């Protein structure tokens, strides 16, 4: 199928207690299978999925020491951006940074990706091109003209071409049916008398993966857009997630009610009653 | 500076049936900045060893986070989760509902 | 596999 990879790193300055903290993790699509913390006790990347844990020391090493780099190099960075917004520097502030490649089934490359925020906010991003630059404001216009000179866009797409998509291509090989193979949520539909008159229904998904969904309620197979409440998809912790629907409807009149569920696991839409 | 209030679920992994095994989840979202306190209690009493997932964030630059304990719920104990925030003027509690 | 470090902003 389609799929991605992707890293997100964060910095937090904490001036007063020390270098910046620095936190990466990476994802196979929903899947995150690697982790960096600067201030676990000896800071190395450690595997966060059963695929990844057959790559050798070399692999473990090699990114181990790229993390120790980066940390150092956003320290750099945040002590830079304070400067170009004329902040105090009291105040702790946040660098993030989000990288990696989206693939189609023949495992070539879509796009590529290469963005950071500052304090929450976008400060830069390679462009879809791969070679140019969007910039935010007049500061990351400085950050700009450093990268331009460095042939930075350069460097960032020769990763996002070539070990991004190779290394991917690896990754969907070793997961195997965990990576390819969708799977579809568990469901029922459960009944919670409000009153004499008004009841709850609640239609879940359970254990599916990855996280797209739609649950939808249909009274006589009409969408109850405006009546449905819809909790946001949430991580079960085994690596599936979760996710409810609920409608209030008169006493009686459950029957008419039905939950549809499309995920790409299913082998075709389900329709739910309350049963 | 950005600030965005945090979301938050409080849920078990699997549908509770009282004395199984289980676990007991808080999952907080779509906040900003990434420094936040989460505790989950017991019958009102912070619950400790609480694990947490690795700090991550959306396409929106929020961040998210699992925080999780192994539990066996019962007719009678109450769980919940508490979390503190710059956003928040008072800490947020929201109380489990093994229906929710 | 990530990334080598980048330069400075």
């Amino acid at each position: 199928g389609s799929h991605s990879m992707r890293y997100f790193y964060t910095s937090v300055s904490r001036p007063g207690r020390g270098e910046p903290r620095f936190i990466s993790v990476g994802y196979v699509d929903d899947t995150q299978f690697v982790r960096f913390d600067s201030d676990a006790a000896s800071p190395r990347e450690e595997p966060r999925a059963p695929w990844i844990e057959q790559e050798g020391p070399e692999y473990w090493d090699r990114n181990t020491q790229i993390y120790k780099a980066q940390a150092q190099t956003d320290r750099e960075s945040l002590r830079n951006l304070r400067g170009y917004y004329n902040q105090s520097e009291a105040g702790s502030h946040t660098l993030q940074s989000m990288y990696g490649c989206d693939v189609g089934p023949d495992g070539r490359l879509l796009r590529g990706h290469d963005q950071y925020a500052y304090d929450g906010k976008d400060y830069i991003a390679l462009n879809e091109d791969l070679r140019s630059w969007t910039a935010a404001d007049t500061a990351a216009q400085i950050t700009q003209r450093k990268w331009e000179a460095a042939r930075e866009a350069e460097q960032r797409r020769a990763y996002l071409e070539g070990e991004c998509v190779e290394w991917l291509r690896r990754y969907l090989e070793n997961g195997k049916d965990k990576l390819e193979r969708a799977d579809p949520p568990k469901t029922h539909v459960t009944h919670h008398p409000i009153s004499d008159h008004e009841a709850t229904l609640r239609c879940w998904a359970l254990g599916f993966y990855p996280a797209e969904i739609t649950l939808t309620w249909q009274r006589d197979g009409e969408d109850q857009t405006q009546d449905t409440e819809l909790v946001e998809t949430r991580p079960a912790g085994d690596r599936t997630f979760q996710k409810w629907a609920a409608v209030v409807v008169p006493s009686g009149e459950e029957q008419r009610y039905t939950c549809h569920v499309q995920h790409e696991g299913l082998p075709k839409p389900l329709t739910l009653r309350w049963e | 500076m950005i600030q965005r209030t945090p979301k938050i679920q409080v849920y078990s992994r699997h549908p509770a049936e009282n004395g199984k095994s289980n676990f007991l989840n808080c999952y907080v979202s779509g906040f900003h900045p990434s420094d936040i306190e989460v505790d989950l209690l017991k019958n009102g009493e912070r619950i400790e060893k609480v694990e947490h997932s690795d700090l991550s964030f959306s396409k929106d630059w929020s961040f998210y986070l699992l925080y999780y304990t192994e539990f066996t719920p019962t007719e009678k104990d109450e769980y919940a989760c508490r979390v503190n925030h710059v956003t928040l003027s008072q800490p947020k509690i929201v109380k489990w509902d093994r229906d929710m | 596999e990530p990334r080598s470090p980048s330069h400075s902003m």
